C-alpha cells in the first residue's frame, strides 16, 4: 500500500509487486515458430499438446471426466533434437502467459533470494492465470540431494527444494502447466521426476529417415535453392544427424555455395556441406582408404 | 538540569578521555566523542556502562542503573526449570566437576585462594547430541542461589549492525551487577566457528560478537565471581581462542554411555517416575552392551508407555518393554549389517 | 620473553584472518605487520 | 603437561576434603586418577 | 434515495478528510520501567529510547514485552497495543483449507494410527499421559520414498483433527537479511505458544536440516544459525507448552543428527511404498470420480503396479482417462487403465531405485 | 571492426556460487548493446567441463556457468 | 605554489559554478519497476521504495521496467533514464 512520507496515512493500494527479474521473464512478442516449421515430431507434438495445450482450452472434457489434468511435462533428450524448438512453437500456438526460465537465471547470490524468486514466478503465473511456465535446462537445479559433511552445494538445494514446494503440496492452483527440457534425464533428482510434480515424460528420440528428408526441406525456404535438389538422397545421406546437424549442413552448402560463385545451391554442394559439417570435420589424406 | 528531557536515546560508555569528555557509543550505530554533564556521578561511569544522550548532540546527560538497558533479562521464577539432581540420573562425574567447578567457587572463593588453584572461569560441557549437556545446567538452574541470566546463543546475531558486541556487553555487565551469576550461553558453536570469510557482511558481524565476548571474559578479574557456561554438539566446529587459559579451561566430556552400571541407574531414575509393573525388569532389557545415548534410553520408555497405552493398559508391562527396544534402537548401520567383516 | 621479543603464534592463515579482522590473500601479511615490531619470534605449532 | 594436571588435580583433591593444605596421599590420589584418565583417553 | 445516498457519500467523503487530520505512530517495546514517568522503550528502526508516559495509559500493564505506540515528535507512549503477529507468519496460517479427509488417504492406516497417538491424544486426553507417567511427545518426523502421502497426511491433519495449524515450507523460512532466517522461526515458536495447542508442521526439512558442516561456506554458516535458533526451541531452556511438530522430508540420512536425536523429533512414524492390499485402496479412491464403465477388478494392475508409489497411482488414472479422450469415449474402460498402468510402469524405470533406511 | 570483447575461461569462474552465470548473463547483455560484436571465449576448457555425476557434487558451480 | 587535473594544461575553470549551482546534479540512482497505468515505482538500493511520477524531462514512453532512473534528491522524481548497471569486472574485458 502506498503510504505519504510523514503523515503516513495510507494514501492507495498497489498491485502485488513481483522482483523485477520475474516481470522481465514473461515473454511479450509471441515468437513466429508455428508446428509447421518444426518437423519429425508427430508422436512428441501429439503428446504434448494433448497434455499441456488440451487441458487449457477444453478443461470442460476433464472436468466432466472427473479426472485431475497434470501438472506438467518433461521434455528429456539427446542435445539438439527440438526439446526448445517446441517449446518455442507452443509458445505460438497457445494464448496463455508463457513465462520463460533458464535454470541458471533462478541460482542467485545471497541465501534464499532463488527460493524467494522462484516463488515469485508461480505467484506472478497463478496471478495471470492459466500459464506455462519453461524452465529450461532443469539440471542445473535438479541434481541430486547428497550427504556431505565435507562440503557442499546447499544453497542450490533451497532453490531445488522450493521449487518442488511450488510444484506440489499446500499450494497448487492446479492451473500452472510447468515444462521442462533436461539434456540429462540421469542426473534428475529423483523427488523431481516424481508423479504430482512433472507427469509425463516426453522422449525426443534422433529424426527417422523420413524426418531427416522434412527437416533439410524445412530449413531450406530462405535460401535460393534449386529445382534438381533429391531431398530423399540427402536425407539418406545423414545417419544419426540430431536435428541442429541438419541445420548446419543446410548452412554449410549454402557457404560453401557462395564460395565457389554459384548463384545457387545444387545437390553437390549440399554433399560437401554433408561431408563438412560430419566427423569428417577433419577430411584430407586419402591414404590407404 | 533541563538537558535531562524525555526524548533520550541509550548509550554505552567506552573510555573516560578527560575530565568532562567521553566517548560513547549510540544505540543508532556511530560512536561520538560528548561532553559529559557536570552533575554526573563520575565514579559511575564504568565501562560499558548504560549512560543516555541527548536526543541532537549526543552529550552524556544521565547515567542509568546498569541492570536497565537490558534486553537479557535475569532468569526469574516464571521460567524456573522444573528438573532436579536426582532427576538427572547418572553423570556422576560430571555432575561432580560441574558442581566443584560452578557451585563452589560461587561459594567459597576463599578455599580457592588460600589453597593455591586457580578458580576456573568457563566451562565447555561438550559431547555427542543427546548426553545430557542442557539437562544438567537445567538441574543447576534450580538449585543455584545465584543469578542465571541465560543467553541463547543465535540471539545475539541481528540485522541491526551493532545490536551485536553491544548486547553482549550488556550481558555481561547485567551478568557483574547480579553477581554472583552464571552465563549459559547455548550452542556457542553458532557464534564461534573456525572458518571465516573477510567478505561478508555476515561473517564480519559474527566476528565482531565474537570479539567482544572474547575481551569482556579476559575482561574478568580475579573477583566478580561470574561463572560462564556453553554447551556444543561438535566441539571441533570451534575457535581455539576459546581454549585458553584465563577463558574456557574446564572440559566436561558428557560420554555417549556404554558402562552397564551407568544405563541401570539411568533406567531405574526413570522408572522410577513411571509406572513399571512389579514383573518388569529393566535387566533384561540392559543384557547387550550398546552406545546408548542418555536421552535415547528415555525416549524408548516413552515408546513403551506409549504403545502399552495403545493395548489400553495403564501400566507398561515386560512385553512392552522388549518390543521397545526393537524399535528405538535397532542399528548404526556401518559395518554390522556386513557380517564377514569380522 | 627473556630476548625481549614480540612473540607471534599464528597457527593458520584463516585464524590469523579472523583474529586481525582483515582480508588477506596470502600469509606474508604478517612479515610486513612483524617488520614494524622488531625483533620479533613467529612461532607455528603442530598436531 | 600431566605433571601440571597432577597438581591441579591434588589441589581439587584437597578441596574436596574442605581441608586447608595438600598432602602427599591426596598427592597420590591424583596421580593414580592423572594416570587413568590418560591410559583411558589413549583409546 | 437521492437524498440518502448522497449523504453516505458525504460521510465517506468526512471519514476520508478525518483521517487527513490524522497522524502516524511508531511502534516500539517497553523494556523496563525506570520510574513511573520514564521508560526504557524499544523502536522498530532499533534504537533505544527513554520515553515518558501519557496519562490515561494504565502503568500496570508495562511490562518486558507489550508492544506500544510511540508519537513520532515527541516520543511519548500512547497506546497499549496487544501482542504482535509477523506477517510471513499470518501467510503461513492462512492457507486455504484443503478438501481431502482421512478417507482419501488409502492404504496409510497404521502410520496415521502412530501419527494420530501424538496429534490428537495429547491434545485431547492428557491424563493417561499422566498417572502411566510418559512425558507427551513433541516431534513427529514423517519419512519416506518420494511420492507416498508425507505431504497429503499434513493436509488431512490440518482438515481433520483441528487446532491452530501453521504450514512451514522449509525455503520460506531463509531469508537474505542477517538473522531473518532465525527469527522467523522464533515467531513462529512464539504465536504457537499464545495459540496453545498448536500443530506447527515443517516441510522438506532437508534444505534447513542438513548436517552441519565443518568448513562450509558463508551461506551454509548462516544457515547453520537457523538450525541452532529451531533446534534450541524444542529442547533448551524453556519447555514446549503444548506445541506439536510435524516434519516431513525424503532423504532423512542428511539431516542433523542433533535434529533426530530422540527427545527433539520423537516417534519417527514412517511411511513406505504401498504394499498389494494398499494400492487397491488407492486405486479405488483414484479411480471413484471418474465415470468407470466395467467391472473394475483392478486385481491385474494392482499385480503390475509393483514399486508404484501413490501419485504414481492417480497418474495411471489420469493417463487412462488421457486413452480414453483418444478416441473420444466418455469414460474409461478397463482395457484403457491396463494401458496407462504398463505406460507409467515403462517410466518408473527412469527414476532412480529408490532405496532408503529404516532410521 | 567490431567489438572484440575477450572473456579468458579462468575469469569466469568466481567465489560465491551463481556468481559465474552472473558474469556469462551480463556479458552476453553488453555484447547484444552493441551493433555487432565479437566474444572471443578462450580457455573454455576451464569452464567446459561435462556434465557429469560423483555423489559429492564436485565442481558443480562450473557446470552452473557453463550451462 | 596528488588529487588535481593539470594547472600547465589549465582546462580547470572557475566557471564550474555555473555547472554547479544547479543542484540537480545530485540524481538518486535506482532501478524503475511495475508501471502502474501513471505512476512509477521505484526501488531505491536500500533507502525506500517510493512511487513516483515523472519530472518532465523524460518522455513518459521513455521509461520501462528494468531501466535506472536518476531520481531527484528532494520531491523524488524520474529525470534522466541511465543506461543498465554493468558489472565493472565486465568493463575491461573489452579491448580498445
Ligand atoms: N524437428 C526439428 N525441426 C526443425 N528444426 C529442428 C528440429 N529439431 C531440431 N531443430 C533445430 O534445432 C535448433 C535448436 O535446437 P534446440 O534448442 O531445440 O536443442 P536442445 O538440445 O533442446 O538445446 P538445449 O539443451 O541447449 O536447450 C534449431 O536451429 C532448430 O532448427
Ligand atoms: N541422565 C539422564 N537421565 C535421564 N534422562 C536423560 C539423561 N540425559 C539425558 N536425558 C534425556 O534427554 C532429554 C533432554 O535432552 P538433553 O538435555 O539430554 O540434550 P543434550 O544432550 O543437551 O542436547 P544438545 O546437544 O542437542 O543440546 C530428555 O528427554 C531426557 O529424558
Ligand atoms: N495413500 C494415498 N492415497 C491416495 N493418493 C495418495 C496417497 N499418497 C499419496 N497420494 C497422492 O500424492 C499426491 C500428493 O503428494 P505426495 O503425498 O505424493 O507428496 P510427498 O511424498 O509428500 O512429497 P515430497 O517428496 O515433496 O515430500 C496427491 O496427488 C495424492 O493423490
Ligand atoms: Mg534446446
Ligand atoms: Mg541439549
Ligand atoms: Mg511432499
Amino acid at each position: 500500500v502506498g503510504v505519504n512520507k510523514d503523515s503516513y496515512l495510507i494514501l492507495d493500494t498497489l498491485p502485488s509487486e513481483f522482483d523485477s527479474r520475474v516481470k522481465a521473464m514473461e515473454v511479450d512478442e509471441k515468437p513466429t515458430e508455428t508446428y509447421s516449421d518444426v518437423g519429425g515430431l508427430d508422436k512428441q507434438i501429439e503428446e504434448l499438446v494433448e497434455a499441456i495445450v488440451l487441458p487449457m482450452k477444453r478443461a470442460d472434457k476433464f472436468k466432466d471426466m472427473g479426472i485431475r489434468a497434470p501438472k506438467g511435462a518433461l521434455m528429456y533428450g539427446p542435445p539438439g533434437t527440438g526439446k526448445t524448438l517446441l517449446a518455442r512453437a507452443c509458445a505460438a500456438q497457445t494464448n496463455a502467459t508463457f513465462l520463460k526460465l533458464a535454470a541458471p537465471q533462478l541460482v542467485q547470490m545471497y541465501i534464499g533470494e532463488g527460493a524467494k524468486l522462484v516463488r515469485d514466478a508461480f505467484a506472478l503465473a497463478k496471478e495471470k492465470a492459466p500459464t506455462i511456465i519453461f524452465i529450461d535446462e532443469l539440471d542445473a537445479i535438479g541434481t541430486k540431494r547428497f550427504d556431505s559433511e565435507k562440503s557442499g552445494d546447499r544453497e542450490v538445494q533451497r532453490t531445488m527444494l522450493e521449487l518442488l514446494n511450488q510444484l506440489d503440496g499446500f499450494s497448487s492452483d492446479d492451473r500452472v502447466k510447468v515444462l521442462a527440457a533436461t539434456n540429462r534425464v540421469d542426473v534428475l533428482d529423483p523427488a523431481l521426476l516424481r508423479s504430482g510434480r512433472l507427469d509425463r515424460k516426453i522422449e525426443f528420440p534422433l529424426p527417422s529417415e523420413d524426418s531427416r528428408a522434412q527437416i533439410l526441406q524445412i530449413h531450406s525456404r530462405k535460401m535460393t535453392t534449386d529445382d534438381d535438389i533429391n531431398w530423399q538422397e540427402l536425407a539418406r545421406s545423414t545417419d544419426e544427424f540430431n536435428g541442429a546437424q541438419l541445420k548446419a549442413v543446410t548452412v554449410e552448402a549454402g557457404m560453401i555455395a557462395l564460395r565457389n560463385g554459384q548463384s545457387s545451391v545444387k545437390h553437390e554442394d549440399f554433399v560437401e556441406g554433408i561431408s563438412e559439417v560430419q566427423a569428417r570435420k577433419s577430411k584430407s589424406v586419402s591414404f590407404y582408404a | 538540569k533541563r538537558i535531562q528531557s524525555v526524548p533520550l536515546v541509550i548509550g554505552q560508555f567506552l573510555e573516560p578521555i578527560d575530565q568532562n569528555t567521553g566517548i560513547v557509543s549510540s544505540t543508532t550505530g556511530m560512536s561520538y566523542v560528548v561532553r559529559i554533564l557536570s552533575t554526573l556521578d563520575r565514579e559511575l561511569l564504568k565501562p560499558s556502562m548504560s549512560v543516555a544522550l541527548h536526543r541532537h548532540s549526543n552529550a552524556l546527560v544521565d547515567i542509568l542503573p546498569p541492570d536497565s538497558d537490558s534486553s537479557i533479562s535475569v532468569m526469574g521464577e516464571n521460567e524456573k526449570p522444573d528438573v532436579t539432581y536426582a532427576d538427572v540420573g547418572g553423570l556422576d562425574m560430571q555432575k561432580q566437576e560441574i558442581r566443584e567447578a560452578v557451585e563452589l567457587p560461587l561459594v567459597q572463593a576463599d578455599l580457592y585462594e588460600q589453597i593455591g588453584i586457580d578458580p576456573p572461569r568457563g566451562v565447555l560441557l561438550y559431547g555427542p547430541p543427546g548426553t545430557g549437556k542442557t539437562m544438567l545446567v537445567k538441574a543447576v538452574a534450580n538449585s543455584t542461589k545465584a543469578a542465571f541470566i541465560r543467553v541463547n546463543g543465535s540471539e545475539f546475531v541481528h540485522k541491526y549492525l551493532g545490536e551485536g558486541p553491544r548486547m553482549v556487553r550488556d550481558v555481561f555487565r547485567l551478568a557483574r551487577e547480579n553477581a554472583p551469576s552464571i552465563i549459559f550461553i547455548d550452542e556457542v558453536d553458532s557464534i564461534a566457528t573456525k572458518r571465516f570469510d573477510a567478505q561478508t557482511g555476515s561473517d564480519r558481524e559474527v566476528q565482531r560478537i565474537l570479539i567482544e565476548l572474547l575481551t569482556q571474559m579476559d575482561g574478568f578479574d580475579q573477583s566478580t565471581n561470574v561463572k560462564v557456561i556453553m554447551a556444543t554438539n561438535r566441539a571441533d566446529t570451534l575457535d581455539p581462542a576459546l581454549l585458553r587459559p584465563g577463558r574456557l579451561d574446564r572440559k566436561i566430556e558428557f560420554p555417549s554411555l556404554r558402562d552397564r552400571r551407568e544405563r541401570r541407574l539411568i533406567f531405574g531414575t526413570i522408572a522410577s517416575k513411571m509406572s513399571l509393573a512389579p514383573e518388569a525388569d529393566l535387566d533384561s532389557l540392559i543384557i547387550r552392551n550398546d552406545s546408548l545415548s542418555g536421552a535415547v534410553i528415555a525416549a524408548i520408555m516413552q515408546e513403551a508407555g506409549l504403545r502399552a497405552v495403545r493395548k489400553n493398559r495403564y501400566v507398561i508391562l515386560q512385553s512392552d518393554l522388549e518390543e521397545a527396544y526393537a524399535t528405538q534402537v535397532k542399528t548404526d548401520n556401518t559395518v554390522d549389517k556386513f557380517d564377514f567383516y569380522k | 620473553h627473556h630476548t625481549d621479543c614480540k612473540f607471534i603464534r599464528v597457527s593458520g592463515a584463516e585464524l590469523v584472518q579472523k583474529y586481525i579482522g582483515e582480508g588477506s590473500r596470502m600469509v606474508r601479511e604478517l612479515f610486513v605487520m612483524a617488520r614494524e615490531h622488531a625483533p620479533s619470534i613467529i612461532f607455528m605449532d603442530e598436531i | 603437561a600431566d605433571v601440571k594436571g597432577v597438581c591441579t588435580e591434588a589441589g581439587m583433591y584437597a578441596l574436596r576434603e574442605r581441608r586447608i593444605h595438600v598432602t602427599q596421599e591426596d598427592f597420590e590420589l591424583a596421580v593414580g586418577k592423572v594416570m587413568n584418565k590418560n591410559q583411558e583417553t589413549a583409546i | 434515495q437521492n437524498i440518502r445516498d448522497l449523504e453516505k457519500l458525504y460521510d465517506k467523503t468526512e471519514n476520508d478528510i478525518k483521517a487527513l487530520q490524522s497522524i502516524g505512530q511508531l511502534i516500539g517495546e517497553v523494556m523496563k520501567e525506570l520510574s513511573e514517568e520514564k521508560y526504557i522503550v524499544k523502536a522498530s528502526s532499533g534504537p533505544r529510547y527513554i520515553v515518558g508516559v501519557r496519562n490515561s495509559v494504565d502503568r500496570s500493564k508495562l511490562k518486558k514485552g507489550v508492544r506500544v505506540t510511540l508519537d513520532i515528535t515527541t516520543l511519548t507512549i500512547m497506546r497499549i497495543l496487544p501482542r504482535e503477529t509477523d506477517p510471513l507468519v499470518y501467510n503461513m496460517t492462512s492457507f486455504e483449507q484443503g478438501e481431502i479427509t482421512f478417507d482419501g488417504i488409502g492404504g496409510l492406516t497404521e502410520q496415521i494410527r502412530e501419527l494420530r497417538e501424538v496429534i490428537e491424544l495429547p491434545l485431547k486426553n492428557p491424563e493417561i499421559f499422566q498417572r502411566v507417567g510418559i512425558k507427551p511427545p513433541k516431534g513427529v518426523l514423517l519419512y519416506g520414498p518420494p511420492g507416498t502421502g508425507k505431504t497429503l497426511l499434513a493436509k488431512a491433519v490440518a482438515a481433520t483433527i483441528g487446532a491452530n495449524f501453521i504450514f512451514s515450507p522449509a525455503s520460506g523460512i531463509v531469508d537474505k537479511y542477517i538473522g531473518e532466517s532465525a527469527r522467523i522461526i522464533r515467531e513462529m515458536f512464539a504465536y504457537a505458544k499464545e495459540h496453545e495447542p498448536c500443530i506447527i508442521f515443517m516441510d522438506e526439512v532437508d534444505a534447513i536440516g542438513g548436517r552441519r558442516f565443518s568448513e562450509g561456506t558463508s551461506a551454509d554458516r548462516e544457515i547453520q544459525r537457523t538450525l541452532m535458533e529451531l533446534l534450541t526451541q524444542m529442547d533448551g531452556f524453556d519447555n514446549l507448552g503444548q506445541t506439536k511438530i510435524i516434519m516431513a522430508t525424503n532423504r532423512p540420512d542428511t539431516l542433523d543428527p542433533a535434529l533426530l536425536r530422540p527427545g527433539r523429533l520423537d516417534r519417527k512414524v514412517e511411511i513406505p511404498l504401498p504394499n498389494e492390499a494398499g494400492r487397491l485402496e488407492i486405486f479405488k479412491i483414484h479411480t471413484a470420480k471418474v465415470k468407470k464403465t466395467g467391472e473394475f477388478d483392478f486385481e491385474a494392475a494392482v499385480k503390475m503396479s509393483d514399486g508404484f508409489n501413490g501419485a504414481d497411482i492417480r497418474n495411471c488414472a489420469t493417463e487412462a482417462g488421457f486413452f480414453a479422450i483418444r478416441d473420444d469415449r466418455d469414460h474409461i474402460n478397463p482395457d484403457d487403465l491396463m494401458k496407462a498402468v504398463r505406460k507409467v510402469a515403462e517410466v518408473k524405470k527412469l527414476e532412480g531405485t529408490i532405496e532408503y533406511q529404516k532410521l | 571492426d567490431a567489438t572484440f570483447i575477450r572473456v579468458i575461461g579462468s575469469e569466469l569462474v568466481q567465489k560465491y556460487v551463481g556468481e559465474g552465470a552472473r558474469m556469462v548473463r551480463e556479458l552476453f547483455e553488453m555484447a547484444r548493446t552493441k551493433k555487432a560484436c565479437i566474444i572471443f571465449f578462450d580457455e573454455i576448457d576451464a569452464v567446459g567441463g561435462a556434465r557429469f555425476d560423483d555423489g559429492a557434487g564436485g565442481d558443480n558451480e562450473v557446470q552452473r556457468t557453463m550451462l | 605554489g596528488s588529487d588535481t587535473g593539470l594547472a600547465p594544461s589549465h582546462l580547470w575553470d572557475i566557471m564550474g559554478d555555473r555547472q554547479r549551482l544547479g543542484e540537480e546534479h545530485p540524481l538518486q540512482v535506482a532501478r524503475c519497476t511495475k508501471i502502474i497505468k501513471a505512476k512509477y515505482v521505484i526501488n531505491l538500493k536500500q533507502i525506500a521504495k517510493f512511487v513516483v511520477g515523472l519530472g518532465e524531462r523524460v518522455s513518459p514512453t521513455d521509461i520501462e521496467e528494468g531501466m535506472r532512473v536518476g531520481v531527484d534528491r528532494s520531491k523524488y522524481n524520474i529525470e534522466l533514464p541511465l543506461p543498465p548497471r554493468i558489472d565493472p569486472s565486465v568493463t575491461m574485458m573489452t579491448v580498445e
